[PDB]
Order: structure tokens, then C-alpha cells, then sequence
């Protein structure tokens, strides 16, 4: 793929409608942990241990647990100046009648933090609730979340479970249900909600550039957005720290940091 | 369709 931000420029100044796929590599530059990578580790799991139904099945305190400290921990989290070229992009461009529109695997809302307006979050929010029994989804900002996780949630090897009842995990507050809370975020093996994907099916139809930052391009059904995009001839670009099974297949590759590429790219 |  073209290494050129000379050509990306060119296309960049015409651009109308212009879609951008963020994923981890965003998030990993604000210090956000994933708990992905090699040696990425909770108390003695990973998110690939923790982020799915036989975990909330199995221990739904201890997947609480996980999730508070990963809420918590946000306190301290800031966007970078990839958020912030992202988000400063979309709203020099929207005074000109410029459509920018974010599409984030990511669930630690620093896009919004940054000043995003147009965000499509595909994989939920460390801020949201949704209810087991009710469905009903909520904004949920609160430290702790409920109080029997007040000062759980710890991560080093060898903490203790809190083994919270499930009556204490968070319960929700509709009229009449009480059901247990879970975080509103995709699981491994869940399916994405058919409302957000018809949302990014539209966006994708129409964009005129497409940029796919941070993302391993492993995770479907996300990894087949910039496909379809270049389908239509659309180029795409692709900004990672490395090269992706997916990048021979995009018009641009920028190697480096998001935060230190996405500035120039979107200036 | 589903999360990978
Ligand atoms: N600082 C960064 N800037 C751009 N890309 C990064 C950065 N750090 C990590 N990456 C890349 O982001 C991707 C992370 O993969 P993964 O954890 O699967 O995230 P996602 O599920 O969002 O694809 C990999 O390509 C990784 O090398
Ligand atoms: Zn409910």
C-alpha cells in the first residue's frame, strides 16, 4: 500500500463524507488497558477470559469486579492527540458541510471525552448498563457503580474474589424489574446489535475516504468495514503501529503511533 | 453477526 501522505492529502481535501474506524491501538496510546496482548493481564485473566457469557454465567461478581476496576480506572485516562485530531477534524470540516463520522470498537468513550459527536460505539461502553431480564439500557457513570464494589476491583495476582451476592451486583432500577446489570458491551461470541450495524452499513455506503486506525483487522464482523468501503473504489487508510492481515488490501499504510500520524493526516 |  502507498506510503505517500502527500496523495492521502489530496484525496483528504476533498473529502465529504469522510468515515473513520478506530480501534484498541487508539485507546493503548491513552494508557488504556486492554487486556488483550501477550502478558495483558487482570488478576490472573485476561479480557478474552472475563468479556464473555460463561464468565458473567459463571462469576458475574467477579466480571463486575473487572469492569469496575476498568470504569475506575478511566479517572485517569485522557485522549490523546489522536482523539483529539479526530475529533477537531469533524468539527473544522463539519462548518464546511464535511461529514465525519467515528465508528469505535472501543468501549472507554474517550472519542466522546475528546469532543466526537458523530460516534458510533459497535461494541457498547464501560458507561452503559443493559438489564438481564428487562433489556432496558442505561448511562451509568457512578464510582463505585454500587456498594458492595466500593474499593473492589483491585488487579494485582493473588487478590481475593469479593464475591459479591448477585443481589449486590447492580440491580436495575426500572419501575417494577430488579434484575441484575450487566456492562452494555459486546462479549466475544456475541452479535453486534442489528441497529448500530445497519447505522455503519449506511455510513459505509456513502463515505468518500475511509481511515482505519489502531485496529488489528482480526475482529469481524469490524474487520470487514474497510473492505466493502474500497469495493466501491473508495480509498482507505490504514494507521497502525504495524502491518495487519488486512493492510495489502488498503490504498494507504502509515506505520507509526495514531497520535503521532493522525494529526499531520487530518491537519 | 457475532464478535470474533
Ligand atoms: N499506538 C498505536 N497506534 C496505532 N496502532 C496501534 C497502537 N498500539 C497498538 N496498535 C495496534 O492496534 C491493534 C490492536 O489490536 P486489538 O487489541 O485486537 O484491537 P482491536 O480489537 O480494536 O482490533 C494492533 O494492530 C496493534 O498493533
Ligand atoms: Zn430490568
Amino acid at each position: 500500500p502507498s506510503s505517500s501522505m502527500a496523495d492521502f492529502r489530496k484525496f483528504f481535501a476533498k473529502a465529504k463524507h469522510i468515515v473513520i474506524i478506530s480501534g484498541a491501538g487508539v485507546s493503548a496510546e491513552s494508557g488504556v488497558p486492554t487486556f488483550r496482548g501477550a502478558g495483558g493481564y487482570w488478576r490472573k485473566w485476561q479480557a478474552q477470559d472475563l468479556a464473555t457469557p460463561l464468565a458473567f454465567a459463571h462469576n458475574p461478581s467477579r466480571v463486575w469486579e473487572f469492569y469496575h476496576y476498568r470504569r475506575e480506572v478511566m479517572g485517569s485516562k485522557e485522549p490523546n492527540a489522536g482523539h483529539r485530531a479526530i475529533a477537531e477534524c469533524e468539527t473544522r470540516l463539519g462548518k464546511q458541510g464535511r461529514r465525519v463520522v467515528v465508528i469505535t470498537l472501543n468501549i472507554d468513550e474517550l472519542h466522546r471525552k475528546a469532543g466526537t459527536k458523530n460516534l458510533l460505539e459497535i461494541h457498547g461502553s464501560l458507561f452503559k448498563t443493559r438489564c438481564t431480564s428487562c433489556g432496558v439500557v442505561a448511562e451509568n457513570y457512578k464510582s463505585p457503580i454500587c456498594p458492595a464494589l466500593s474499593g473492589k476491583g483491585a488487579p494485582e495476582p493473588g487478590t481475593q474474589d469479593a464475591s459479591i451476592p448477585v443481589e449486590k451486583l447492580p440491580r436495575c432500577e426500572e419501575a417494577g424489574c430488579g434484575g441484575l446489570l450487566r456492562p452494555h458491551v459486546v462479549w466475544f461470541g456475541e452479535n453486534l446489535d442489528p441497529a448500530i450495524l445497519e447505522e455503519v452499513d449506511r455510513e459505509l455506503a456513502h463515505c468518500d475516504l475511509c481511515l482505519v486506525v489502531g485496529t488489528s483487522s482480526v475482529v469481524y464482523p469490524a474487520a470487514m468495514f474497510a473492505p466493502q468501503v474500497a469495493a466501491r473504489g473508495v480509498p482507505v487508510a490504514e494507521f497502525n503501529t504495524e502491518t495487519t492481515p488486512a493492510t495489502n488490501r488498503f490504498r494507504f499504510h502509515f506505520q507509526g503511533p495514531c497520535g503521532t500520524t493522525l494529526p499531520e493526516a487530518l491537519a | 453477526f457475532s464478535k470474533q
